[PDB]
RNA sequence: CCGCCGCAGGUGCAGAUCUUGGUGGUAGUAGCAAAUAUUCAAACGAGAACUUUGAAGGCCGAAGUGGAGAAGGGUUCCAUG
RNA sequence: CAUGUUGGAACAAUGUAGGUAAGGGAAGUCGGCAAGCCGGAUCCGUAACUUCGGGAUAAGGAUUGGCUCUAAGGGCUGGCAG
RNA sequence: CUGCUUCUGGGUCGGGGUUUCGUACGUAGCAGAGCAGCUGCUGCGAUCUAUUGAAAGUCAGCCCUCGACACAAGGGUUUGU
């Protein structure tokens, strides 16, 4: 009916965002009468309130692309947005030499 | 006679033609609800969470052209609305709509 | 603000305690004229000076 | 409270873009159009487009619609109803 | 976070904010206003004039994707190997 | 402006017709710049060729159906010389 107190507390106890607090929608009325963090820590042990997993940001196509960059692919004349100096400066080239 | 379940493909594409990008999927839910009221004369049309998901799968703008649907008139649960029966509109995954008739699936 | 002087926090203390409605036995007194507390003060509406 | 004889005056309103208060027609009208977007199911409840939970689709996109503060507010905090 | 203090239904005219237009091309207009063109990077090339600093991204060209290669540019350790 | 049982009628889906786009995924190839390995085979590889005028969409205000599927002899408000 209103679990805002118990989603806020659950977020504070899990040390996550209330984004990631899953309250069992079946056992709502047993979550409803929590009212304290100690009472909510029981519902974490009972597995009624659960930390949702992190929404996946895979950088697999990033690696696949960086492997092509290592071989000089996608690094052609019509993929260069900054100046030759801007990209790799002549002062750092000289320092190295 | 009353607890009847029938398969349907709903040409959403010709029930969505000319509605704006940010109202295509919301409209697609409202013609599947009309489609239920029309074929099984029940104001109480409850549309499954998985059929919602199926319409919204391509996002708000792009909607499945055809969606397969199991349309099931059922005896209403307690705390009664004066509607004696309701229709539960359930999604059916399908790979080809090519030569799919409306089938009277049985209990 | 969070940083206050003791003098202002005593001023703000009095203004809180004045901001309660009349007791429901005050209007049962013989020569009662008070219907409700007219000198109530909400924190959006009237800004208490300073 | 008033008639008669006298006495006295802050003594008669349609106006002053008069003063104060009230009420019309306008009119159920203008309007409730800046910043992309909602949807499905359930729960509580007399009652749900808006509340809460779950699920979907989106947005801010670390110079944030994020997390903290100073000025300023002053209890707005928190629970319950 | 719930679209900015409301939803629902239509998709007329007039708006407001976006676009696109055959052939012509500023004939429009006080006036190219508005819009459009132009744009990054690499390689060329660059005038009058000049306080010799500039002008200068002057103007004017070329190239640009994806893919498979090739060459060049280094550390570490006992003209060399690892 | 139309339609709502002449055993008939619209409606939903399907299937053809039309048409738009330009040849789907998968599989196959001693097609493929070349490259890597293993003693010719095997890989990695944009693209190419066949399957394939393929695939996909097509009335929502295209045309035709006699193929499926339910639905349809109702409801409401009035009207007299």
């Amino acid at each position: 009916s209103m679990l805002r107190l118990q989603k806020r507390l659950a977020s504070s106890v899990l040390r996550c965002g209330k984004k990631k607090v899953w309250l069992d929608p079946n056992e709502t009325n047993e979550i409803a009468n929590a009212n304290s963090c100690q009472q909510i820590r029981k519902l974490i042990k009972d597995g009624l309130i659960i930390r949702k997993p992190v929404t996946v940001h895979s950088r697999a196509r990033c690696q696949k692309n960086t492997l092509a960059r290592r071989k000089g692919r996608h690094m052609g004349i019509g993929k260069r947005k900054g100046t030759a100096n801007a990209r790799m400066p002549e002062k750092v080239k000289w320092m190295r030499r | 006679n009353e607890v009847v379940t029938r398969e349907y493909t709903i040409n959403i594409h010709k029930r969505i033609h000319g509605v704006g990008f940010k109202k295509r999927a919301p409209r697609a839910l409202k013609e599947i609800r009309k489609f239920a009221m029309k074929e099984m004369g029940t104001p109480d049309v409850r549309i499954d969470t998985r059929l919602n998901k199926a319409v919204w799968a391509k996002g708000i703008r792009n909607v499945p052209y055809r969606i397969r649907v199991r349309l099931s008139r059922k005896r209403n649960e307690d705390e009664d609305s004066p509607n004696k029966l309701y229709t539960l509109v359930t999604y059916v995954p399908v790979t080809t709509f090519k030569n799919l008739q409306t089938v009277n699936v049985d209990e | 603000s969070s940083h206050k002087t003791f003098r202002i926090k005593r001023f703000l203390a009095k203004k809180q305690k004045q901001n309660r409605p009349i007791p429901q036995w005050i209007w049962m007194k013989t020569g009662n004229k008070i219907r409700y507390n007219s000198k109530r003060r909400h924190w959006r509406r009237t800004k208490l000076g300073l």
